[PDB]
């Protein structure tokens, strides 16, 4: 059986504007098998109503989620994505860059 | 619809 | 747009001592999503996912939930056989997924057909371009390629993908034309950042663009960055249209030695970008 490690993005829908309501998402792709968990994350603590995509998959047959929330960015809060997959040692934590 |  | 494709997927996973199979199917126009179905679920029924197909009547709704019931009867009995193909056994939790679908022009022809599989996340059997047979992958798929060459199975499916599936493909961009057929270009503009006192990453920015295709790319002195873009995978905004950006790192004062090209259906003319601060 064919493992793949997931991709993952954390970025707003929308450039991000201290004050302004937006969404969080975060885009998991490229993994194979299909059993994933995936977190939002608002300093630290994981955010409640997060919703996710239908499961589809790619031409090479690896999968791809897109989760998300709304959210308002602020100066200071810190956002992330956590990820766990049988491919990964530990979960991965990714931080959003507003930039990225 | 067709098995394997 | 000048082309078109519609796309059935299924992916089901076993749960060996936990029940029946995980059975999981999305179709799609292009790169909008329009209907599911989740054998978790407590429905039991295919489900809308776009607001165009709700125009189709009850018998529609009747006819695709038994059809893709079946299709997961199907599939879990190909889960079973694959074991024995395989000499795997029933404890560990495998993989199968199937794709199909057709492509048709602006002119509303069919151009190309897909029918595949893969199991375990390997590719077993796919339906070639001419539609008339099959490539198998290995030693347990031509056992089905057989039973498949015998019983004319490429026959069926040929003839659904240039008929049914045509039919259906045009339905569905006439019911959602003012979404589906949408050309919107992408709205481009760099940034500049700054790594130390001997490099900086200009990034190109493609946003709110549809359908996803799209080639963002990298010149230096008009020859192709290939070999040292960072280009991220197009991703979803969770509006409809879609993301990508392509990064180079450049050493100080070298800018505008530089530029980024973005190509898209939306776009009467390739766009060419500099570093204009
Ligand atoms: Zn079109
Ligand atoms: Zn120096």
């Amino acid at each position: 059986a064919i493992q793949r490690t997931p991709k993952i993005q954390v970025y707003s829908r929308h450039p991000a504007e201290n004050g302004k309501s937006n969404f969080l998402n975060c885009y998991v792709s490229g993994f194979h098998p299909s059993d994933i968990e995936v977190d939002l994350l608002k300093n630290g603590e994981r955010i409640e109503k997060v919703e996710h995509s239908d499961l589809s998959f790619s031409k090479d047959w690896s999968f791809y989620l897109l989760y998300y929330t709304e959210f308002t960015p602020t100066e200071k809060d810190e956002y992330a994505c956590r990820v766990n997959h049988v491919t990964l040692s530990q979960p991965k934590i990714v931080k959003w860059d507003r930039d990225m | 619809g067709a098995n394997f | 747009a000048g082309s078109h494709s519609m796309r059935y997927f299924s992916t089901s996973v076993s749960r060996p001592g936990r029940g029946e199979p995980r059975f999981i199917a999305v179709g799609y126009v292009d790169d909008t999503q329009f209907v599911r179905f989740d054998s978790d679920a407590a429905s039991q029924r295919m489900e809308p996912r776009a607001p165009w197909i709700e125009q189709e009547g009850p018998e529609y709704w009747d006819e695709e939930t038994g059809k893709v019931k079946a299709h997961s009867q199907t599939d879990r009995e190909n889960l079973r056989i694959a074991l024995r193909y395989y000499n795997q056994s029933e404890a560990g939790s495998h993989t199968l997924q199937m794709m199909f679908g057709c492509d048709v022009g602006s002119d509303g022809r069919f151009l190309r057909g897909y029918h595949q599989y893969a199991y375990d996340g390997k590719d077993y059997i796919a339906l070639k371009e001419d539609l008339r047979s099959w490539t198998a992958a290995d030693m347990a798929a031509q056992i089905t390629k057989r039973k498949w060459e015998a019983a004319h199975v490429a026959e069926q499916q040929r003839a659904y993908l240039e008929g049914t599936c045509v039919d259906g493909l045009r339905r569905y961009l006439e019911n959602g034309k003012e979404t589906l057929q949408r050309t919107d270009p992408p709205k481009t503009h760099m940034t500049h950042h700054p790594i130390s006192d001997h490099e900086a990453t200009l990034r190109c920015w493609a946003l709110g663009f549809y359908p996803a295709e799209i080639t963002l790319t990298w010149q230096r002195d008009g020859e192709d960055q290939t070999q040292d873009t960072e280009l991220v995978e197009t991703r979803p905004a969770g509006d409809g249209t879609f993301q990508k950006w392509a990064a180079v790192v450049v050493p100080s004062g070298e800018e505008q030695r530089y530029t980024c090209h973005v190509q898209h259906e939306g776009l009467p003319k390739p766009l060419t970008l500099r570093w204009e601060p």
